[PDB]
């Protein structure tokens, strides 16, 4: 009965869920991620047609 | 250097000074000739990637 098996000894498993209800949407990053490119050099070189 | 004395054949056996070994002692100094540099880890991969 209740007095046996007390609260302290009743280590009850909880569902392995965190509820991280923060930042469901990274719009700009999500658009640019999966097309980010990591390069070994610290500067970004490219050609821009001007005329 | 030890000093040589003089005495006659039958002269009294006096005693004279002796060569003095003195203990000389240096030491590997407690002071280093270090030269050390904080090469940024970005300027390592960067320079390897774009290094003429």
């Amino acid at each position: 009965l209740t007095n046996l098996t007390p609260t302290e000894l009743l280590a009850n498993k909880a569902v392995d869920y965190l509820a991280n209800s923060f930042l469901v949407e990274t719009p700009m990053l999500g658009l640019l991620a999966n097309r980010v490119i990591n390069q070994k050099q610290k500067a970004i070189e490219w050609g821009a047609k001007v005329a | 250097q030890g000093v040589v004395g003089g005495r006659t054949r039958t002269g009294a056996l006096a005693n004279d000074t002796q060569g003095t070994i003195k203990g000389a002692s240096l030491s590997v100094p407690d002071y280093y000739i270090k030269h050390q540099f904080d090469v940024g880890k970005d300027e390592i991969v960067n320079s390897d990637a774009t290094g003429k």
